[PDB]
DNA sequence: AGCTCTAAAACGACGTCTA
DNA sequence: TAGACGTCGTTTTAGAGCT
RNA sequence: AUUGUACACGGCCGAAU
DNA sequence: ATTCGGCCGTGTACAAT
C-alpha cells in the first residue's frame, strides 16, 4: 500500500509535468510536459479505483522468510501470479498492470541477501533464477 | 472476435461430408479444439453459424442429410448472441441479488470429462463467488494433480488440494477465507 | 516537504439507505438505522416524586417539540421536531404506569446523614441498585431506566456535602441487570433548577440549550433501548475490517494500570457492534503499554468476537492505542494474526499530546478533516471549523491528533487518517459529529471507568449499552 | 443605417465580463436570451473539489458603466438606486437575485444582494468597496444566499479556491561540523561546578555516558578542564545527529536546546521546572514590546497590570523533532506570570485560565509568527556584528514553505 | 435454484443445472485438448 | 467476405431492433429493442 | 448540467412575468418504445445520479 | 409592472419554430444574442 | 454527473475571447452546444 | 541504422543494435522458462 | 387594400433637468 | 450633487393612416 | 452525571547516565 | 540527580468569534 499509493501519486505527478534534470543538455535530458498542448501520449495515466491489489506485510514476510533464493523467487512468482489473476478477472480490468515491488522484496529477490543467515548465497549452485524473467514467463497466459 | 464460418466449411468440419470410414468414432470437435488452441490469445472468440444472422441460410444436419437444423427466432438469437458478446467483452451483465444478512459463501462445482483417448477420466472444476462490491467471478480450472484413472470421483488427497486452490482464489479477491463453502458435484 | 489533504466529511447511514453527513439531521429525514419494533419506548424513572414527575413531563415536552436554542446556528443548535412525521426516532418515549420507583425523603435524608462521602456513596449505590431490581422484576418491564437524582443527593454524592465516583460505582454494581440505566440531573430537564459546582460553591453548572440536551439525551436513551441509531456508510468495495481500540485505566488504589479494550465492526447487514471488554489475564504493573503475551490474547479474543457474527476472520484488523506501540506488543499481535490467518494489520498510536499544530489567516481554525503527512506520522484535525455547523464549536483552538503508525502497518497513513476521521462520527453518546477521538479509542476509556470497580474474574456484559 | 451604439456594446461587455469572473470562480453562468425580464443571467453553484454542479441557482442583473462615479462615492463605499419595477419583479422570484456593477474605466466589479436594503430604504443599496468586490474570493458569500438560514439541514460545501497555512515548525540548519570527545568526566551534572572555577562559561555543552559533544570547540571560548585534549577529534554532525541510536537522539535534543538558549539569551529566559522559554523583562516594572514581520507588528511580550500585579511574559515550549533525517523545532505558545518580572508568580491559575480562554486562532497564529521571526533573526549572520567575542550563531532557522490546503474555511460567510 | 440464473450463455433463465456444475462441464470440453501441466487462463469468458 | 459482410449487417440490424418471433408469448420470445432508451447493453455493437 | 432548460412563468392575461423559475430536463428519443408502454401508459427509469 | 407582450413571445416562438425546422432538416442553427 | 475543470476552462477561454472582441469594437456571437 | 530507432522500451533513439536483434534477445530471457511445445503469445508487449 | 409611419413592450447606459 | 424623466439605440409585431 | 472540548492542577511510567 | 520521551485523573468555563 506504500508502493501502490506512491506510484499512483507519481502518475499524477507526471500529469503536472516534471522539470528537466539537466538544463545544459535540454535535448538529451528533456522535461516531461504533462497534460496540455504537449502531452506526449494525448492521454491521462490514471489508476482506477478497485484496480489495485495490495501485497500484505505477512505476504512479504512469507517470501523473505524462505532461505533458498531460488525457492523464494518461485514462491514469490506464484504469489504475484495469484494476485495478477485476481486483478485481470475483476470488474475493473486494467490496460497495463504495474508491479511496484517494495524495497524488502527487491532486496530478497534481486540482491538475494536475507535478513537472517543466507542459504543460497552460501550454496551458489550452477546459476540463479531471475525473478523478472520467471514472472513474465509465468504470466504469459494472462491477457494484460 | 466473431468467427463467422461459411457454409462449406461447416459441412466439412461438423458434418464431415464433402465422409471417410469411421475410425473409433472419436472424431475431433472443431469448436473445442479451436478454443483450446487459442487459449493463449488475449481476446475471447465466438463462433457464429450463418443461419443465425441470416434466416435465408440453411445448413443440413450431419446424419439426417435431408433436413436443415431448426433455430430459434431471430429476436431470441440476437438476445443470446449479443449477451454472450457483451460478457466476453469483459463485463458481467447481471448478478444474483444478495441478501443483506448472508454468509460470505463460495460455490465450487466439480465435474469430470473423458480424456481424448476415450478411457481415462479427468476432473474439471468451476468456482463462483461475488467479489467485494457489485461483481461476480466465475473461474474455470483443472485440478493440478496426477492421479489418473477411470473413476468418476476424486481421491482424498486430490480433493484436499482442489479445495485449497479454490480457497486461495477466493482469498485473492476478498483477503479473507469464505464463511461458507458449498461444493456441488456431478457424482456421489 | 509536507503534503496536506482535506478529507470530505464521511457519509452516514440512517436506515432505508438514507445517507447524510449529520446524525441529528439524518435522523430527522430518514429515522434510525435500525427501526424500533413497535411505536413506544417504555422508560422507567427512579427518584423523588418531583424529579420523577419533572422528568416525565420532559419526555412529553420533547413530543411537542423544543424550539432551537440559537436561531443564528440552527445546524449546531437545531430544534427538536417532536412527535410529528419528522420524529428523529420515529417512536414516542413514555413512562408507563407502574414503571416508576420513588426515593423517599427518609431515604434521601439517610444518604446525606452519613459523614463519610465514600461510605455515603456505597450506601447510596446499594439503595439505588435495590430499587433497580424492583423495577426490573416488576410487571412494568421498561427498555431503559432513567435515574433522576434529586438536588440534595447530587450535592452529597457528587460534591463534598482519591474518592469514589457515584456514576462509575452505580454502573458497575448494576452490570448484572438486563435493563441499561441513564443518570439525568435536574438541570437537564428543567432550566429553573440550578446545581452549584463542587470547588466553587457560588458558580452554577452551565449547560447546553434544552433543544441540544433533548437531542443528546434521547439519542442515548434510544441507543440504550437496544437499537443502533446510525452507522458509517459502507464503501462499495472495501476490506472486511475490524477496529480494536486499546486503552488503559488507573487501578482503584491509584497505582496499578489495567488494559480496557473496545472493538467495533460491521455486522452482517445493517448493524454496528461495539463491544467493551477487559483483558482476560493482566500482569500486575504500572506500564501504559502491553506485554507480548497479553497483546496476543487481546487480538485472539477480538477475532473470536468478529468470527461469531461473520463466521469468517476479518480481512483487515486496525488496532488503535492510547500509547506508542512497542516491539513487544507488535510481535505479540503478529503472533495472534498468524494463528487466525489475518492478511493485513494496522497498529496506530492515537497521540493527543503532540505540540505540532497548523494555523491559518483569520479568526477561525483550520477545517475539520484537514490532514498533513509528517514522515509517515499523520496530523489529523478531527476537530475544527465545520462548514455544516457554520462555525467552530469549541474553545480556544482545536488540538490535532497525531497518528503514529507502527512499522508493521499495511495501509498508508493517508488511508488510516480517513478511517480514524470516520470513526469519530459513530459515538452514539452524543449527536454532535465533530468528536476529537475515534470511537474505539473513546469507548475503551469509557469502558475502563466502569470496569475500575468490577472485580477481576467477574463475567460482565460486553455490550456497550451498559457503559455509554 | 443600422447602428450598434457604444451603450449597447458596453452593456454586452459587462455581461461577458461578469461571466468571465463567474467562470474563473468555478461556477456556471447562464446568459438569458431576448426575453429576459430583469435578470441578465443565472449562476449555478459548482463544487470546486469534485466538479459536481450543486444545482442551486441565483439571478444576476448586470449594470455596466464606461466611466463615472456612483452615488456618494467616497473611495470606500457608494450607493445605487434600484428601479421600483425591477425591485418588484425581483421580490416575486423564487431564487435570490444579485445586482453586479461593472465599470470599464478601472475594470472593477461590485456585487450586492438586491434585498440588502440600507436604513429601511427598500430601493437603495449601500456597497462597500472593501468587501463587496466581485471576484473568486467571494465565492462562499455568493452561495450563502441560495439557502434559507432559518431552515435546518441546509449547507454548502466550501467554494473557495484554497488557503495557505503555517506549519508551526522551524527547520534547523545544523553546522556540518560537530565537536565530540570522550571526556573523563562521568556525568554532565558533575562537570558543571568544575566549569565555574575555571571560568570561560559558554554552556552550549552536553556530556553523558562519559562522552562529550558540542557545536563549539571546547579548546577556546570555553573551558578545557572537563575534557582530555588528545581525544578531542572533530567529526561531521551527520554521523551522530542523524544516527539511529536512541541515546544519540537524546543528547542531540539536549544539545540543541542548550545551544538555542545562548542564541536567544539576549531576549529569552529559560525556566527550568517547566521547560518554558519566556521573554526576559528588562526593568522590574517596565513593560516591553517586540517587533516582528509578517509587516510591522509590535506585541507586548512583557505586560504588567495595577494592584499587586503580575508580568505576563510571552512563553513557549521549544521542542525538537527529527523528520525525514532533518531536524525541526516546534513552537508551543504559552504564558508565564511573575510578580516583579523575575521570580515566578504563585497562583497563575486564574491568570492563565482567564488569558488562555479569550484568544482564538487569530491570536495564537500571531504568537507563532512572532516566535518564528525571533528565532530566525536570533541565528542570523551579523547579529553581533563584531567577529570577536560574538561569533556567528551555530544554529540557523528557516521557515518552512507554506502548507497548501485544497479547501478553505468559509470565514467571510460567517458574519453575525 | 438461484445458481441456475447466472449462466450468462443464454438470456432464458429456466436453466436446469446450477452454474458451477454447468460451468465445470463447459471447461471440461475445452481442456480435453490442452495437455496437462500447461498454464491456461481461468477466465470463464474463454470457455463459454 | 460474404460472412464478414453478412454478420456486420446483422450487428447493425440488431441496432435497429428486431420484431419478436412470436407475439403470442411476448415474454418467452421478446423483441430486441435496439439502440433506443431500451438498449439492453447501453452500447453499440460495431465492427471497426 | 443536470437540467437542460429553465421555464419561467408568465401570466397569459397581462403578460407580466411572475419570476417563478422551473427547471426542465429533456430526454429525446427517435422512434423508441418506453419500458412497458401500453396504449394508455408507460414507464421511465431515472438515472441515480440525476435524482 | 414588467410586461412581456404577445408580440415578443410570438417572435421568439417563430424563431424557435424556424430553428426546429432547420434541425429537422439536418443542419445546424445558431441564434444571435442581444447585439443582433 | 460531473463537470471537469477542463470543460469549464474551454468556456472560460471563449468568454475571455468574447470579452476581448467587445471593446475592440466588433461583435461576437458564441455558437451553440454543437461543436 | 533505421531499425535502431524502433526500440519502444526507451525513448533515446541512439541504440547500438537493430530492433529485430534486440527483440530476439529479450524474448530469449522470457522463453528460457517456458516449456517447449507450449503455445505462448507472440506479441512483443509481453516480452518488453 | 397596400405602405408607411406610428404606436406599444423589453433592454443598454447617459445627459438633463429639478430639485 | 442625487434622481427620475428623459433621448438615443436595437428587435417585435401590430395597428390607424394616407393612398 | 445530555454532551464533549479547551485550560488548570496532581499522580505516574519507559531508556541511559 | 538529570536529559529525552510519554500516560491517566479530577476540576472550572462554555456552548462559540
Ligand atoms: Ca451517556
Ligand atoms: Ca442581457
Ligand atoms: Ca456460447
Ligand atoms: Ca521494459
Amino acid at each position: 500500500d506504500d508502493t501502490v499509493a506512491g506510484f499512483t501519486e507519481f502518475l499524477a505527478e507526471t500529469g503536472r509535468g516534471i522539470e528537466s534534470g539537466n538544463k545544459q543538455l535540454i535535448n538529451l535530458n528533456p522535461d516531461f510536459p504533462g497534460l496540455g498542448n504537449q502531452n506526449p501520449f494525448r492521454c491521462k495515466f490514471e489508476v482506477p479505483d478497485g484496480a489495485t491489489v495490495t501485497i500484505s506485510r505477512r505476504q512479504v514476510n512469507d517470501i523473505t522468510g524462505i532461505g533458498r533464493h531460488d525457492e523464494a523467487v518461485r514462491h514469490a512468482v506464484e504469489l504475484i501470479s495469484s494476485q495478477l489473476s485476481a486483478l485481470v478477472e475483476g470488474s475493473a480490468k486494467p490496460d497495463v498492470i504495474v508491479l511496484a515491488l517494495p524495497i524488502p522484496l527487491i532486496e530478497k529477490l534481486v540482491n538475494a541477501k536475507s535478513e537472517g543467515e543466507d542459504s543460497d548465497d552460501d550454496v551458489d549452485g550452477g546459476d540463479m533464477l531471475n525473478f523478472r524473467d520467471l514472472l513474465k514467463a509465468k504470466t504469459l497466459h494472462l491477457p494484460v | 472476435i466473431v468467427l463467422a464460418l461459411p457454409i462449406p466449411l461447416i459441412e466439412k468440419l461438423v458434418n464431415a461430408k464433402s465422409d471417410d470410414d469411421v475410425d473409433g468414432g472419436d472424431m475431433l470437435n472443431f469448436r473445442d479444439l479451436l478454443k483450446a488452441k487459442t487459449l493463449h490469445l488475449p481476446v475471447p472468440t465466438q463462433i457464429v453459424w450463418p443461419d443465425t444472422w441470416d434466416d435465408a441460410a440453411k445448413i443440413p444436419r450431419k446424419i439426417k442429410r435431408d433436413s436443415n437444423r431448426q433455430t430459434q427466432v431471430k429476436a431470441t438469437r440476437a438476445w443470446n448472441l449479443l449477451n454472450a458478446l457483451f460478457y466476453k467483452a469483459g463485463k458481467v451483465p447481471w448478478r444474483l441479488l444478495p441478501d443483506q444478512a448472508e454468509y460470505r459463501t463460495s460455490f465450487l462445482g466439480i465435474g469430470f470429462y473423458r480424456d481424448l483417448d476415450g478411457q481415462q477420466l479427468w476432473t474439471s472444476t468451476a468456482q463462483m463467488f461475488d467479489e467485494r462490491g457489485r461483481g461476480l467471478i466465475l473461474r474455470g480450472a483443472r485440478a493440478q494433480t496426477e492421479t489418473r484413472g477411470r473413476h468418476p470421483y476424486l481421491t482424498a488427497k486430490d480433493a484436499e488440494d482442489l479445495v485449497v486452490q479454490s480457497i486461495a482464489a477466493y482469498k485473492a479477491h476478498h483477503r479473507h477465507v469464505p464463511a461458507r463453502l458449498v461444493v456441488l458435484k456431478t457424482s456421489r | 516537504t509536507f503534503k496536506a489533504h482535506v478529507f470530505d466529511e464521511p457519509m452516514l447511514e440512517f436506515g432505508d439507505g438514507g445517507q447524510h453527513c449529520d446524525p441529528r439531521q439524518g435522523l430527522r429525514e430518514h429515522g434510525p438505522l435500525q427501526p424500533r419494533s413497535g411505536d413506544v419506548i417504555r422508560v422507567g424513572v427512579i427518584g423523588t416524586d418531583d424529579t420523577v414527575a419533572g422528568f416525565t413531563e420532559f419526555l412529553a415536552e420533547t413530543g411537542r417539540g423544543i424550539e432551537s436554542g440559537n436561531k443564528q446556528l440552527i445546524n449546531l443548535n437545531p430544534d427538536f421536531p417532536g412527535l410529528g412525521n419528522q420524529n428523529p426516532f420515529r417512536c414516542k418515549f413514555e413512562v408507563p404506569d407502574g414503571a416508576t420507583v420513588t426515593i423517599s425523603r427518609r431515604q434521601v435524608n439517610d444518604i446525606t446523614g452519613i459523614g463519610r462521602h465514600d461510605e455515603a456513596v456505597r450506601h447510596a449505590v446499594e439503595l439505588i441498585s435495590s430499587q433497580l431490581s424492583a423495577l426490573v422484576e416488576g410487571s412494568a418491564k421498561p427498555d431503559v431506566i432513567v435515574l433522576a437524582l434529586p438536588i440534595p443527593l447530587i450535592e452529597k454524592l457528587v460534591n463534598a456535602k482519591d474518592m469514589l465516583n457515584f456514576r462509575d460505582l452505580l454502573k458497575a454494581k448494576t452490570l448484572h441487570l438486563p435493563v441499561p440505566t441513564q443518570i439525568v440531573w435536574p438541570d437537564t430537564w428543567d432550566d429553573a433548577a440550578k446545581i452549584p459546582r463542587k470547588i466553587k460553591r457560588d458558580s452554577n453548572r452551565q449547560t447546553q440549550v434544552k433543544a441540544t440536551r433533548a437531542w443528546n439525551l434521547l439519542n442515548a436513551l434510544f441507543y440504550k433501548a437496544g437499537k443502533v441509531p446510525w452507522r458509517l456508510l459502507p464503501d462499495q468495495a472495501e476490506y472486511r475490517t475490524s477496529f480494536l481500540g486499546i486503552g488503559f485505566y488507573r487501578d482503584l488504589d491509584g497505582q496499578q494500570l489495567w488494559t480496557s479494550t473496545a472493538q467495533m465492526f460491521d455486522e452482517r447487514g445493517r448493524g454496528l457492534i461495539l463491544r467493551g471488554a477487559r483483558a482476560q489475564t493482566e500482569t500486575r504493573g504500572r506500564h501504559p503499554y502491553l506485554t507480548a503475551k497479553d497483546a496476543e490474547d487481546l487480538v485472539v479474543q477480538s477475532i473470536a468476537a468478529y468470527k461469531a457474527h461473520h463466521r469468517h476472520v476479518p480481512a483487515r484488523l486496525v488496532v488503535l492505542k492510547t500509547s506508542r506501540f512497542r516491539s513487544e506488543e507488535a510481535e505479540g499481535i503478529d503472533a495472534a494474526l498468524g494463528k487466525s490467518g489475518i492478511e493485513m494489520s494496522d497498529l496506530v498510536w492515537v497521540q493527543e499530546s503532540s505540540p505540532i499544530a497548523i494555523f491559518r489567516d483569520g479568526n477561525y481554525p483550520v477545517l475539520r478533516g484537514t490532514f498533513v503527512d509528517l514522515d509517515g506520522k499523520g496530523l489529523l484535525y478531527t476537530r475544527g471549523s465545520v462548514p455544516f455547523y457554520g462555525t467552530f464549536p469549541g474553545l480556544r483552538v482545536p488540538r490535532p491528533l497525531l497518528l503514529v503508525p507502527h512499522e508493521n502497518s499495511d495501509s498508508t497513513i493517508l488511508t488510516l487518517a480517513k478511517d480514524v476521521l470516520a470513526l469519530t462520527k459513530v459515538n452514539w453518546n452524543t449527536t454532535q459529529f465533530d468528536q476529537k477521538l475515534p470511537a474505539p479509542i473513546k469507548a475503551a476509556r469509557e469502558v475502563g471507568r466502569i470496569l475500575k470497580h468490577v472485580e477481576f474474574g467477574t463475567a460482565v456484559s460486553s455490550d456497550f449499552r451498559r457503559y455509554t | 443605417s443600422k447602428r450598434i451604439t457604444d451603450s449597447q456594446v458596453l452593456g454586452e461587455l459587462g455581461e461577458t465580463a461578469i461571466k468571465k469572473i463567474v467562470l474563473e470562480t468555478g461556477f456556471l453562468y447562464e446568459q438569458r436570451g431576448r426575453l429576459e425580464a430583469g435578470t441578465d443571467g443565472i449562476i449555478e453553484l459548482r463544487d470546486p473539489k469534485s466538479g459536481a454542479p450543486l444545482g442551486k441557482l441565483l439571478g444576476v442583473q448586470v449594470k455596466s458603466t464606461e466611466s463615472g462615479q456612483y452615488v456618494r462615492e467616497n473611495d470606500n463605499s457608494f450607493e445605487y438606486l434600484l428601479k421600483p419595477d425591477d425591485l418588484k419583479y425581483w421580490r416575486t422570484s423564487n431564487i435570490p437575485v444579485i445586482i453586479v456593477l461593472w465599470r470599464k474605466s478601472d475594470e472593477t466589479a461590485y456585487w450586492k444582494d438586491v434585498s440588502d436594503c440600507v436604513r429601511g430604504e427598500e430601493r437603495r443599496l449601500k456597497f462597500d468597496k472593501g468587501t463587496d468586490v466581485f471576484d473568486p474570493r467571494s465565492a462562499d458569500r455568493i452561495g450563502a444566499l441560495t439557502i434559507d438560514r432559518r431552515t435546518p439541514g441546509v449547507f454548502l460545501p466550501p467554494l473557495n479556491k484554497g488557503e495557505d497555512a503555517i506549519i508551526n515548525l522551524l527547520r534547523i540548519r545544523l553546522p556540518d561540523e560537530i565537536f565530540i570527545s570522550t571526556s573523563p568526566f562521568g556525568s554532565g551534572r558533575d562537570a558543571v561546578p568544575e566549569l565555574v572555577k575555571h571560568g570561560n562559561v559558554r554552556f552550549d555543552w552536553v556530556i553523558r555516558k562519559r562522552r562529550f559533544v558540542s557545536f563549539f570547540d571546547p579548546r577556546e571560548y570555553g573551558t578545557r578542564a572537563i575534557v582530555d585534549l588528545d581525544q578531542v577529534e572533530a567529526v561531521d554532525t551527520k554521523l551522530i545527529a542523524f544516527n539511529d541510536e536512541q541515546d544519540d537522539l537524546n543528547d542531540t535534543m539536549d544539545l540543541l536546546r542548550r545551544t538555542v538558549e545562548r542564541q536567544t539569551a539576549t531576549q529569552l529566559s529559560f525556566l527550568r521546572k517547566d521547560r518554558l522559554f519566556h521573554f526576559k523583562a528588562v526593568g522590574v516594572g517596565k513593560s516591553r514590546s517586540y517587533r516582528y514581520m509578517s509587516k510591522v507588528v509590535s506585541a507586548y511580550s512583557s505586560k504588567k497590570k495595577d494592584g499587586w500585579g503580575y508580568v505576563r511574559h510571552h512563553a513557549a515550549r521549544l521542542r525538537f523533532e527529527r523528520l525525514a533525517d532533518e531536524w525541526f523545532l516546534v513552537i508551543d505558545p504559552d504564558f508565564h506570570f511573575t510578580t516583579d518580572g523575575f521570580q515566578p508568580h504563585r497562583y497563575p491559575e486564574a491568570l492563565l485560565a482567564g488569558k488562555k480562554r479569550l484568544e482564538r486562532n487569530a491570536a495564537v497564529r500571531g504568537q507563532v509568527t512572532m516566535w518564528q521571526h525571533l528565532l530566525v533573526e536570533s541565528g542570523k549572520h551579523e547579529v553581533g556584528l563584531f567577529d570577536a567575542d560574538k561569533p556567528a550563531p551555530l544554529l540557523q532557522f528557516e521557515r518552512l514553505p507554506v502548507i497548501q490546503l485544497s479547501q478553505a474555511v468559509p470565514e467571510s460567510s460567517w458574519n453575525r
